[PDB]
């Protein structure tokens, strides 16, 4: 080390109603330099209402709060956050959700209940059981501990390639109508992997989210660009379930336990997540997904 | 109000009806669902199913809070413009993710094997287009098909058409004709001197 | 509240061009003082205490709330109910016939509609069967029961036992010793019998009958059938052909839209009333002897902010239709269980919504007026909530 | 094919202050099922702002409006927007930014200014036409930069998070990097890479100071490599720009890049959207 390196800050205001956290913040964002406030209550005011809502709404408000904080923290904007939360399951969670993006800090607002209900309510004390110790928590990463899955190394070496948008760019084509798929263009770098792949003992298995009905226009595309493959695995005709569901079935039924997958090449996120997160397998992501 | 409670009263009611000259086997669940139970049990959860004739009741049941892990998709069809529109409203992502709903039979493309439900249907709407629908279904690549209709002999006991068994049995015979299906019959619901209120066939392809 | 089916209802309120809903009405506040459960006095005094200088007194009619949408072409008028619905299951001929009383009292050059709130009469035009199933059934039961008690030797034998020395011995040495012993009165054998007698509710049989008969008399006046007619009482607003509208805001409109029926009009401001109360009370008691449900009191101008639209005073005779045959007797106990608030809380909202509704011009009603739709749902909630009240007010 | 897929609905309420849009959306939320409001004004209020602020806040607000809308659409949730803009196309950005994510609908609240100030003018004024757009897509090919296909064909590979698993090391103190772990499948790529006419080139953010413990890690797992370009010791500036530089000096126009294996986002973007090279991204890297 030796070096200076700084990340934005997330300042979590922790405390009860009336305890003066929104007042501090109004002063704070007005005098400090690069700060944005995020209030949960202000959010559920776009949806019209007083500050408790449907477990539908509150789950959606969470989805938004988190997105925004991350959105900003990513932008190197400091974020103060008005935790009406106050618990521990909240706090520890809050910390999990955030620290990796920025340096967390805390500011408590304790205040005698005799004084607290004099900010005019509903006479209700909260879970203030001075826990956790509110020591600042610098940014932490957690994950360079990559651990795959214990696949039988007796089974024959094999790689796995997505077709749509990984070995075969659409070039305008309709995503769901892969009949016109012999016009498709080659993502040569992936093509080049599959080449050198089969130069070592590697079985090359094509696994695709195309209707099986479009098998023929596919085999055309493949032999047109001279792709040397072992299996061609395709989605059942009239299936239409999500990609990762039908690909995973395909994986477990066929590939699984019959081969030893050395890695996978794919494009869209939904699928990459499944491969990595559910099946615990190395998968390289070739372009950008987020379809 | 309880299954256990029902267990103690059952023999009593049953014995009472013997002396009146009636063997009755009383059942707690109610003909419907007494039936839907039988179907779910019989088919299983290992093939995707084809739900012919549906307000949605059979679909929810196939999902039961993930308790039955339904891996496949779910094919469902119906003529009622009502049902179709309700099927639509479910594809405003009130779940129904693996629901394909189709109206024209030339829209069912799935070339893979399927388990089939002819809920009530072959009477309580169409008549002898039954010969049609049942014969069309038999051509489909299926594993097991279940068909249910009223017993008509059962009407004695109450207060479209309706076949007796034998009437129904003939219908099935003259739809399989000569193909290598295996076919077994049985009844569902309260039984009185042999007759239940709904008839059943379990057709399995050898 | 089911959203997919409230969405339904609101669309109808819009489709039908309805321009107002309705108030609930709270009864007059108590008078533990005068033992009147709905106090003509304490209900007028409530108002002067809150700023009325002029109030008006209308007879309260026994029918069903009906907003009349009077069109100049009388042929195309319609009727909306207590809540947001059109009434069209009446003889729209026979109805229009009764409405021409009202229609011919006006001048419709350049006036195209006149929204008028009225009582559709009589009770049984929509309420019969609720009359048959509930009200006449309560009556008959009690009346049958009373026949039995009178013809039957029952009350007699009980009274003879209640005299014997075996009993009484029991009711004394048991009023003082507590569930004891055992009460070696043969088990339970006696402890049952003499306890069940004594705890038997006797009834002043004649007084039980007089009570039953008052119920009958009332039910006979209001509850008998039924050639449709109207008792109009307030003009909500007038709608001109020339686009413009006139928000009436006057309950005294009354003496114009029908009802040459005696109302009255007093200026009781700042407790020169009390000396004014004896005349208003003197006439209302003419009204009650005169076979009516009771009386309603309203601020002379229909809408005042933060206010209820009215107070009702149902006489005690009519109230025996509401409470049992024995309201007359257990008068005090129920003055107690009573709280005019809640009603009054809703009674102000309903009206105050109703006026922001009436506020929207006739031309604008429809499914593209989301201020309409908001006020409605708001009003609809008010229903869902107000319905959960005592439901005897 | 005919399955058709169903996407969330984004509904823009176009109108000018007083119209009726926020009163519609009030009814529209309480009566419809799966719908959330996203209003730019309530975000200002979250910063304690009357209306209109520093271009700073305005810019940072925007970054979290798009955040919250996209976050919702991806949870498959219909989203309504009180477009307090409706400008001579401030609509098109709004449409270009989202059409990737949802079926876009509009509802213009038109109203004459004599009525509009039931509490001046607001120009319409357009050839816009409010046709409900479906979902979009695009990114329909890869502009892989014209490369001199005669230079020795070679591949390029990050160390940290790609080939070298930290196993909980200090990512800034690479002195212990020799006791670090191998991401075998990444290494398996470099194995077959060599065996084909490829020069394997390494390229790190490790300051040169920690080169000894690096070369040891490589020897230990017998990694076969041709170049090893690193960070100038005590350079300490953005990981991203260092590699960018090293490439344009050492590798650019001197080799032929077939693809790059990398891990951290910041970098993968640089490869793909600045230098227009193919870049396979082993595993997740959000920092
Ligand atoms: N030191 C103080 N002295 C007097 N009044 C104060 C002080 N601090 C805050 N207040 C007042 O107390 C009231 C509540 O404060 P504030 O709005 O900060 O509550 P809060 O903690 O944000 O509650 P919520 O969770 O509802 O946001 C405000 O009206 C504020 O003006
Ligand atoms: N002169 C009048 N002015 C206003 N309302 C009257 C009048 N005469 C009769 N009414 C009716 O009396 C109603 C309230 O009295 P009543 O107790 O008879 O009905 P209700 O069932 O209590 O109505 P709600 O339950 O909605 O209060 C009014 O809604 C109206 O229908
Ligand atoms: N169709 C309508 N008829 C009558 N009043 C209406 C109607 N729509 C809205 N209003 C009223 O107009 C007032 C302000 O309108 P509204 O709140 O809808 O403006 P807005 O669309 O929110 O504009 P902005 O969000 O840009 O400020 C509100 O008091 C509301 O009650
Ligand atoms: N030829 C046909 N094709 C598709 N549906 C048919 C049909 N003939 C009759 N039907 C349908 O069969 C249905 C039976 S109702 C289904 C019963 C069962 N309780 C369930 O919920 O599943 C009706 O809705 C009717 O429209
Ligand atoms: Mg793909
Ligand atoms: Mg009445
Ligand atoms: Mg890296």
């Amino acid at each position: 080390k030796n070096n200076t390196h700084h990340f934005p800050k997330l300042l979590i205001l922790v405390g009860a109603p009336g305890s003066g956290k929104s007042t501090f913040a109004r002063y704070f964002i007005r005098t400090e330099d690069n700060w944005v406030r995020v209030n949960r209550d202000d959010f559920r005011l776009m949806q019209f209402g007083d500050s408790l809502m449907s477990p539908f709404y509150e789950e959606r408000i969470t989805k938004m709060v988190e997105a925004s904080v991350i959105a900003l923290l990513k932008n190197r904007t400091n974020v103060i956050i008005d935790a009406t939360n106050s618990s521990l399951r909240s706090l520890q969670d809050m910390v999990h959700t955030y620290t990796e993006y920025a340096d967390i800090s805390f500011k408590v607002f304790d205040l005698p209940v005799e004084e607290l209900v004099k900010r005019c309510h509903v006479t209700q004390l909260q879970y203030t059981k001075e826990k956790f110790d509110f020591k600042p928590i610098p940014r932490a990463l957690k994950e360079t501990s990559l651990t795959y899955a214990d696949q039988d190394t007796s089974l024959p070496k094999a790689v796995i390639c997505d077709l749509d948008g990984t070995l075969s760019l659409l070039n305008g084509r309709d995503p769901y109508n892969a009949s016109t798929a012999d016009q498709d263009l080659l993502n040569t770098p992936v093509a080049m992997v599959l080449k050198m792949a089969k130069q070592q003992g590697y079985k090359v298995i094509l696994l695709s989210g195309r209707e099986n009905a479009y098998r023929e226009p596919t085999e055309r595309f493949l032999a047109k660009y001279q792709i040397d493959y072992d299996l061609l695995l395709m989605r059942d005709t009239n299936d239409y379930r999500k990609d990762n569901i039908i690909k995973k079935e395909l994986f477990l039924e066929e590939i699984q336990g019959k081969y030893f997958v050395e890695f996978l090449l794919d494009d869209r996120n939904q699928v990459v997540d499944m491969w990595r997160r559910e099946l615990a397998l190395p998968c390289f992501q070739v372009n950008y997904g987020d379809f | 109000k309880s299954e256990r409670q029902f267990a103690e009263i059952k023999p009593m009611f049953e014995a009472y009806f013997k002396e009146e000259g009636l063997d009755i086997d009383f059942q707690f669940t109610d003909t419907h669902g007494s039936r839907m139970d039988f179907i779910v049990k019989e088919l299983g959860m290992e093939y995707p199913i084809l739900d012919i004739g549906c307000g949605e009741l059979k679909y929810y049941r196939r999902f039961m809070r993930r308790n039955y892990n339904y891996s496949h998709p779910y094919f469902a069809t119906d003529t009622d413009k009502s049902v179709g529109d309700y099927a639509a409203l479910l594809k405003e992502r009130m779940e129904a993710d693996n629901l394909y709903f189709f109206s024209d039979w030339t829209d069912y493309e799935y070339k893979n094997p399927v388990n089939i439900i002819l809920t009530e249907v072959i009477e309580h709407n169409t008549p002898e287009a039954a010969e049609a629908l049942v014969k069309h279904c038999l051509s489909l690549n299926f594993h097991k098909m279940i068909i249910t209709t009223p017993n008509s002999l059962f009407n004695k006991y109450y207060f479209h058409f309706e076949w007796t068994p034998q009437e129904f049995q003939d219908f099935i015979r003259h739809c399989v004709g000569d193909t290598s299906l295996e076919v077994t019959y049985c009844g569902i619901g309260d039984r009185i001197n042999g007759e239940t209120p709904t008839q059943a066939v379990v057709i399995t392809r050898k | 509240e089911d959203k997919t089916l409230i969405k339904k209802r609101i669309d109808w309120f819009c489709k039908n061009k309805i321009n107002a809903f309705s108030p609930t009405i709270s009864p007059a506040p108590k008078s533990v003082e005068r033992n009147e459960i709905e106090s003509l006095y304490e209900g007028i005094l409530w108002f002067v205490l809150n700023g009325v200088k002029e109030i008006v007194i209308e007879k309260k009619y026994m029918g069903s709330y009906c907003d009349i949408y009077l069109h100049r072409r009388l042929e195309d008028t319609y009727l909306v109910s207590r809540n947001g619905y059109k009434i069209n299951h009446l003889d729209q001929e026979q109805c229009l016939r009764a409405l021409q009383g009202l229609h011919d009292r006006f001048s419709w050059d350049g006036v195209e509609l006149r929204i008028i709130q009225s009582e559709l009469m009589p009770w049984s035009i929509l309420g019969k069967g609720l009359i048959n199933n509930e009200f006449s059934a309560y009556y008959i039961s009690h009346e049958i029961h009373a026949e039995y008690l009178v013809q039957s030797s029952l009350y007699e034998k009980l009274q003879k036992i209640q005299q014997e020395p075996a009993y009484l011995s029991f009711v004394a040495d048991a009023k003082v010793l507590s569930a004891k012993e055992l009460k070696d009165k043969y088990p339970m054998h006696i402890i049952r019998q003499y306890q069940s007698i004594r705890d038997f509710k006797f009834l002043d049989l004649p007084h039980y009958q007089q009570n039953i008969q008052l119920f009958k008399r009332q039910l006979d006046i209001f509850g008998k059938e039924a050639a449709p007619f109207f008792k109009p009482f307030n003009i909500l607003k007038e709608v001109y052909t020339d686009g413009r509208e006139h928000f009436v805001n006057d309950n005294l409109s009354f003496q114009q839209i029908n009802d040459d029926d005696f109302l009255h009009y007093q200026f009781t401001d700042r407790e020169d009333f009390e000396a004014k109360y004896p005349q208003i009370r003197a006439w209302v008691d003419q009204v009650n002897q005169s076979d009516e449900e009771g009386v309603v009191i309203k601020p002379r101008t229909a809408f005042l902010p933060g206010m209820p639209p009215a107070f009702k005073v149902r006489n005690n005779d009519y109230l025996t239709l509401v409470y049992g045959v024995d309201f007359e007797d257990r008068l005090q106990e129920q003055i107690a269980k009573r709280n005019i608030k809640g009603k009054l809380r809703c009674s102000i909202n309903d009206w105050a919504i109703n006026a922001k509704l009436l506020a929207i011009p006739y031309s604008e009603l429809g499914e593209e007026n989301y201020e309409l739709k908001n006020l409605v749902l708001d009003r609809i909630l008010g229903e869902e909530i107000e319905n959960q009240l005592d439901s005897r007010l």
